[PDB]
């Protein structure tokens, strides 16, 4: 059963933890308690393939270690998350794409642009802007809300499909 | 070290500065650079630099003015920012 190492990055408070909890959270006992802080495992079925998702969250600074810094760049695919009511968070997305590519020394890194908090009335970033940016990167753009669960699954599953397309 | 160190003006014109610092060990997605009159009468100006650089150009300053320049590192894999390092420079 294929594993997929997924990393969730973006500015403070855009909802990176919220989207991950909403994707994992159910009404069972949490099937895994990973001992690596801010990691999350969950099995799913995407397009038929029964897959295990190891999801690394952006950790708090109390979790810093040189090894964690190394481990995070081995992620196979990255969610670039911004909040649609937070302009700076969208304006800094390009830094995330640029530097992830740099630290992985790779020209094709599976990536999905994620615009979150789409339930909020205080929009400051236009859907068209995010679509245009995602186009220029040749990556998908998914609009999400961790509050209403809209697009949460589509975001992570699209990232898995992109990892697949990468490995052919 | 988790904080950028050794912030300095490397080169200057009467109205612009080329600043340099040393990167921290923690991986940086971008540096946040702010600059303003040391007094503080006016709001600070701010821009971002890619995490792979440790220099930047500040242009459009006023000559003979005391400026406070401040650098923050935004960690790539961790929430929040480094502590700031700052310097004063008089154009
Ligand atoms: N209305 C709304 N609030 C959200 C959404 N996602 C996160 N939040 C709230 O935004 C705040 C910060 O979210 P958090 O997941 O900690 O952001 P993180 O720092 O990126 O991990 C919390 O109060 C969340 O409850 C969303 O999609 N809609
Ligand atoms: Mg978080
Ligand atoms: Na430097």
């Amino acid at each position: 059963m294929t594993e997929y190492k997924l990393v969730v990055v973006g500015a403070d408070g855009v909802g990176k933890s919220a989207l991950t909890i909403q994707l994992i959270q159910n009404h069972f006992v949490d099937e895994y308690d990973p001992t690596i802080e801010d990691s999350y495992r969950k099995q799913v079925v995407i397009d038929g393939e029964t897959s295990l998702l190891d999801i690394l969250d952006t950790a708090g600074q109390e979790e810093y270690s040189a090894m964690r810094d190394q481990y995070m760049r081995t992620g196979e695919g990255f969610l670039l998350v911004f909040a649609i009511n937070n302009t700076k968070s969208f304006e800094d997305i390009h830094h995330y794409r640029e530097q992830i590519k740099r630290v992985k020394d790779s020209e094709d890194v599976p990536m999905v642009l994620v615009g979150n908090k789409s339930d909020l009335p205080s929009r400051t970033v236009d859907t068209k802007q995010a679509q245009d940016l995602a186009r220029s990167y040749g990556i998908p753009f998914i609009e999400t809300s961790a509050k209403t669960r809209q697009g949460v699954d589509d975001a992570f599953y699209t990232l898995v499909r992109e990892i697949r397309k990468h490995k052919e | 070290s988790s904080v950028p160190t050794k912030l300095e003006v490397v080169a200057a014109t009467p109205t612009s500065l080329l600043i340099s610092w040393d990167a921290p060990a923690v991986t940086v997605v971008f540096y946040d650079i702010t600059y303003g009159e040391t007094g503080g009468n006016s709001p600070v100006q701010e821009f971002t630099v890619p995490g792979s650089k440790s220099t930047a150009t500040i242009s459009g300053l006023s000559p003979g003015v005391d400026y406070t320049i401040t650098v923050y590192a935004k960690y790539l894999w961790y929430s929040g920012y480094s502590s700031p390092i700052s310097i004063n420079y008089r154009t």
